[PDB]
């Protein structure tokens, strides 16, 4: 029952976000569907990719005033668990959608010449629709539990319980080594793989080797920058607990920068729509004409 | 709404609808080639034995099918058709790649085999038509200029004043002679392909006597650099 | 082969042409006299054409 | 094209029995078949319906879980399955070839028939009043209970010809269309509800019994036969 | 001697050029300015045919104005119900690189050809279920580029050799080869009444031919380049083609000349296909820039685009009723227009 000063980071890195990637993730949207009516199946893996951004942007302003508002949610019960489920698992979305982008990518490069029917707008449409399902189906475990978390400090809790229970500690050491470092496993292996693959092309002078490199090595890295501190903080908050629960000892400080490593996950909104619609030239072409056309 | 007679109709459209489906599974599971060459240029030998190793008057073409490492090829030569080359040419737009055979042992019709590969190269509709030249016959060659009855300076001037590139590797070991002189060819025809490649298509250059098995391979090498540049280009990883 | 070209030549040569007037004034004519049962110059109601 | 058919004969009530057609010299994949079956002395009635691909069956209001039809299209047969037979089964029974699409003549081809004997609502309903009547014009008629005419602009009324001792043969498809081989004398019209069939000058192979047919929805419902001497 | 001869060429063909410029009074424009503008016509994708692997170089409407045929490089023919977009028969060719298409004027024939330099003739209505091939028509040095019908055993072919011939389709054999050409032909359009045709080549000319008497009867130039496309003004005295010139020309048979040409400076790629309307007052041409437009032919003012097509427009038909036109192009696709 400690708290601390989250009312200024968090509530206007939010507001950066939704007003830099409503746009980006829209103008996203829209290439990925351009790259679908062309028989191409990466867009539908990005339209998959742009609609877990929208949700969590367009959940994000429930969030704005639970930080600003000094952590009161005067938004009821039934609110909590839908908006707050949406904001805690659309990372776990993208993440997925991320991963099944680099897979296709490396089948693609590595292996041009195979794997015809992997490679398809109905594949591609039908892995969607099982990542979505089993993700919000292996996230359902915060839903039934009714939330009711008041103290007497003047909080109101959405979501959120200073210390875990029982059940949200083993959902965290889930949520972290399920949902952050095994998606980000295989895009590292699938990337690294890419890149094997490319100096081996007589075409590609070695300036455009280089050129890929740099993407690919971006396109991980901003996954740590984006979900590390988030994750390293979920995992040492759990591992105090399950040693010694009783004690309100390390959640007595590291408070405020667990809720900082919160908003500053919130990035990976704003940076997916920038690495894989507008880095592009040929998408960027797309987007102008898009943008051309009104 | 519709009477049965229509729904009959109907599901026989449905029926070849998912005949023509199950034809796009094998059309996207083959790739096309386009064989092209001259008369003294050994390309009816390199389909002969393409078609022994792997897999009627006025035919005017023969389309030849091949297979390596399980993906399948369909090689096609025009057989009978005239010297104009501009509009059955328009046909080919979208194979995977262009063979060029070419006679390199004759150093007479070596300039019009040259004019015909910047005719192809530059050609409005073969951009992004990667070409898989074939210096033909250079076992002949090698003979020929051993003998040295045929000086090749005075065919072509430049040849005098050139030396043989860094970059060579003659595995057999032979004279240094026949070297500079094939690698002179060879970079006759790379400066034709390197003046207005832009990196849209490349052109990817063999030394192979028809008796070679390894064609096959060749072309498949190529085929494969040529597919993992246009998914690089297509998955936008570049 | 240049004698035939020459016959054909002449063969070509003496046969009656009409002033370009009498042919515009017949193309046009035609275009003019079949103009209501043209449906891509006067479109047909939705409801007589069959791709509604 | 040939559609040869057996496997009927003497059974006991209550027993089972299948019946095959053998169908060569045609395209049997492409083609959805029907059985068809008279009794002894009477018109003809449908039994049942197997389309092209095996996705869409029919069968008659009076064998609707008795009967069982099915269709092997690599070995090019076709097959009936009969079971709890009862007397109002004692019929022959046709194999019809019918092939739909734009301009096809379904029910072109009719086969020789085999026997079977067993010892001892709101669908269409079409009439044919006489049932009786060389170098003369017959005008043999026919009425229904529903306008055959749909909105695609066609009425699906066929016209079929037995003569004495054969398999019917079709004459007009979809009331105006002459079928393939039938001489210019036929000819057919009608209006939505009653029919015709005009022979412009008889001749001594046009004898036999005239029978109509609709196909505007199942089932398909025929009509009593008119006789011609 | 050759020069002699020569000389004689030279000279007939500028008595030719001068009779030609002195039948000239007036320019179709000068007396078709009379001609109210057609106006800007919308035409919409009323259906999309889907189902072809590859790219389209060909379509004939049929007599009935609603079944449609289609060639597309895969290797197939596909007979639509243009009504209700069902494919009626899915025709397997022997040739993948098939490069024209006609549909038989009584409907139980279709013809196709291409790179393989022969004319197979297709039976549509047969005792058995299937689509057969008749006969295979050979003796073409070039590939077929066009084949139309006469009737059910006479059948036209142009080829890029130089040459175009008339067979009989019951005993397989030519029995009339039209040479004069110096390139390939690439075109071909029979007239309406059937006794004479225009084809146009790839040496910018084109030439009005005589069915029964086997010879060229006229010789019309003034393209650029080569000739892409040609097709009969419903006159039957006129014909408009279509050049990698990017330009149109109308020509007249009586006129012997050219009457106007269709051009516009923003466009510079080269015409596919052309074809008419029933009155003739739209001319209907394919470009290579993905879209095909629409001209009106009297006066020559660009009436109508119909950019829905994604790739080339390769071919281009107008149905036999005027209600419908259908374009084919190379992103596998067909689409019905009105």
């Amino acid at each position: 029952v400690d708290s601390r000063v989250d009312h200024l980071f968090p509530p206007s890195l939010y507001i950066f976000v939704i007003g830099v990637g409503l746009p980006t993730n829209c103008l996203a949207l829209w290439a990925a569907y351009r790259q679908v009516r062309q028989h191409n199946e990466l867009g539908v893996y990005l339209m998959n990719l742009s609609i877990a951004d929208l949700l969590y942007i367009c959940t994000l302003p429930l969030w704005v005033d639970y930080f600003l508002h000094h952590d009161n949610w005067i938004h009821g019960p039934g609110s909590c668990k839908l908006f707050g489920f949406i904001f805690y698992s659309n990372i776990y979305i993208s993440i997925a959608f991320l991963c099944c982008i680099s897979v296709d990518r490396y089948l693609a490069v590595a292996h041009p010449l195979r794997f015809a029917r992997l490679r398809r707008v109905k594949t591609a449409v039908a892995v969607s629709s099982v990542v979505w399902a089993t993700e919000l189906g292996a996230n359902s475990a915060p839903l039934f539990h009714d939330e009711l978390f008041r103290d007497r400090y003047n909080h109101t809790f959405c979501f959120e319980k200073f210390p875990m229970e029982r059940w949200v500690a083993w959902m965290n050491l889930y949520r972290v080594f399920v949902g952050f470092l095994f998606p980000w496993a295989l895009m590292l292996l699938c990337y690294r793989g890419i890149l094997r693959a490319v100096q081996s092309s007589v075409s590609t002078e070695r300036q455009e080797k280089v050129k890929i490199k740099r993407l690919a090595l971006s396109l991980i890295a901003i996954v740590l920058v984006c979900f590390a501190p988030y994750h390293a903080l979920l995992l040492s908050r759990s591992a105090v607990y399950l040693g010694r629960p009783w004690d309100c000892g390390f959640e007595e400080r590291v408070f405020s920068a667990y809720h900082s490593s919160l908003a500053f996950t919130s990035l990976n909104c704003v940076a997916d729509p920038i690495l894989y619609c507008l880095v592009n030239e040929g998408a960027r072409s797309d987007v102008a004409k898009a943008l051309h056309n009104l | 709404t519709l009477s049965a007679e229509d729904k009959a109709a109907v599901e026989r459209s449905k029926m070849i609808e998912k005949q023509l489906q199950k034809d796009k599974q094998v059309y996207r599971a083959t790739h096309r080639l386009l064989l092209l060459g001259a008369d003294n240029s050994g390309k009816s030998t390199i389909v002969k034995q393409m078609r022994i190793y792997h897999v009627v008057k006025t035919s005017g073409i023969f389309e030849t099918k091949f297979q390596v490492d399980k993906v399948n090829f369909h090689m096609f030569d025009v057989g009978a058709q005239r010297d104009e080359r501009r509009k059955w040419i328009q046909c080919f737009n979208d194979v995977t790649a262009i063979i060029f055979v070419v006679d390199s042992s004759d150093y007479n019709r070596l300039q019009e085999a040259l004019n015909d590969f910047k005719s192809i190269w530059n050609n409005r509709w073969l951009r992004t038509i990667s070409v898989i030249l074939f210096l033909n016959k250079q076992d002949l060659l090698a003979e020929k200029v051993l003998a040295g009855k045929s000086k090749i300076e005075d065919y072509f001037p430049e040849f005098a004043r050139y030396t043989t590139p860094e970059d060579a590797t003659p595995e057999p070991g032979e004279d240094p002679r026949v070297t500079r002189a094939k690698y002179f060819i060879r970079d006759e025809f790379l400066r034709i392909s390197t003046a207005s490649g832009d990196g849209r298509h490349y052109c990817y250059p063999h030394f192979t006597c028809s008796v070679d098995t390894e064609n096959a391979r060749r072309i498949f090498n190529d085929c494969r650099d040529i597919i993992q540049r246009m998914h690089l280009r297509q998955y936008e990883l570049l | 082969q240049a004698r035939k070209l020459v016959e054909q030549l002449k063969m070509e040569a003496n046969i009656d042409r009409i002033k370009v007037s009498k042919a515009a004034a017949d193309l046009m004519a035609y275009c003019e006299a079949h103009a209501k049962e043209d449906p891509l110059l006067t479109p047909v109601p939705a409801s007589e054409n069959p791709f509604r | 094209v040939q559609l040869v058919e057996s496997g009927g004969g003497l059974v006991q009530p209550g027993g089972s029995r299948k019946l095959s057609c053998s169908a060569s010299g045609f395209a049997f994949s492409s083609f959805g078949m029907h059985w068809v079956r008279q009794a002894p002395e009477k018109g003809l009635e449908w039994v049942a319906y197997i389309s092209s691909g095996s996705g869409t069956i029919y069968y008659a209001d009076t064998v609707k879980g008795r009967f069982t039809i099915s269709r092997d299209d690599p070995k090019n047969t076709l097959f009936l399955q009969m079971t709890s037979l009862r007397s109002e089964d004692t019929a022959m029974y046709y194999c019809v070839r019918s092939i739909y699409y734009y301009g096809s003549s379904p029910f072109d081809f009719w086969g020789q028939g085999t026997t079977l004997t067993v010892s001892a609502s709101a669908d269409i309903v079409m009439t044919q009043a006489t049932s009786s009547v060389p170098g003369e014009s017959v005008s043999i008629s026919c009425r229904s209970s529903k306008s055959l005419l749909h909105s695609n602009g066609n009425t699906y009324l066929y016209w079929f010809l037995q003569r004495p001792g054969q398999s019917p043969q079709l004459l007009i498809y979809r009331m105006s269309n002459l079928a393939s081989g039938v001489p210019d004398r036929f000819s057919g019209s009608g209006s939505g509800t009653a029919f015709t069939l005009t022979i412009s000058r008889l001749e001594a192979e046009d004898v036999g019994v005239y029978y109509c047919m609709q196909h505007l929805e199942y089932p398909l419902t025929f009509g009593a036969g008119t006789k011609l001497e | 001697e050759l020069d002699q001869l020569r000389q004689e060429a030279e000279q007939l063909k500028n008595q030719i050029r001068d009779a030609r410029k002195a039948c000239a009074d007036a320019t179709l424009s000068q007396i078709t300015n009379n001609i109210d503008p057609v106006g800007r016509i919308q035409m919409r994708t009323r259906r999309t045919l889907r189902g072809h692997l590859a790219k389209i170089y060909a379509m004939h409407w049929g007599t009935d104005s609603r079944l449609l045929v289609s060639a597309s490089q895969d290797g197939k023919l596909i007979i639509w119900d243009s009504y209700t977009t069902n494919k009626v028969h899915a025709i397997p060719l022997r040739s993948s690189w098939v490069m024209t298409c006609a549909y038989a004027p009584s409907g139980n024939y279709v013809a196709c050809g291409g790179l393989d330099n022969i004319c197979s003739i297709y039976n549509l209505k047969t005792r058995e279920g299937n689509v057969r091939v008749s006969r295979e028509l050979a003796g073409h040095t070039g590939y077929l580029s066009c084949c139309r019908f006469l009737d059910d055993n006479q059948i036209v072919t142009s080829s890029g050799d130089t040459t175009c011939a008339l067979w009989d389709i019951e005993t397989g054999q030519q029995t009339t080869t039209f040479t004069g050409h110096t390139g390939d032909v690439m075109s071909l359009s029979l007239a309406p009444d059937t006794r004479l045709f225009v084809s146009g080549a790839c040496d910018a000319s084109a030439k009005l031919w005589d069915v029964r008497e086997g010879m060229c009867r006229q010789t019309f130039t003034g393209h650029e380049s080569d000739i892409n496309a040609i097709c009969f003004f419903p006159n039957g005295n006129a014909f408009a083609t279509g050049s990698d010139d990017a330009t149109c020309r109308l020509f007249d048979l009586r006129a012997d000349q050219e009457l106007m040409t269709y051009s516009h400076d923003n466009i510079i790629c080269g015409i596919t296909s052309v074809s008419f309307s029933k009155s003739g007052r739209l001319l209907l041409a394919g470009y290579d820039d993905f879209n095909c437009n629409v001209w009106d032919a009297l006066k020559a003012d660009r009436a109508g685009v119909l950019a829905g097509h994604d790739n080339r427009v390769s071919c281009l038909g107008v149905t036999d009723d005027g209600m419908a036109v259908a374009t084919g192009s190379w992103d596998s696709f067909l689409k019905i227009w009105n």
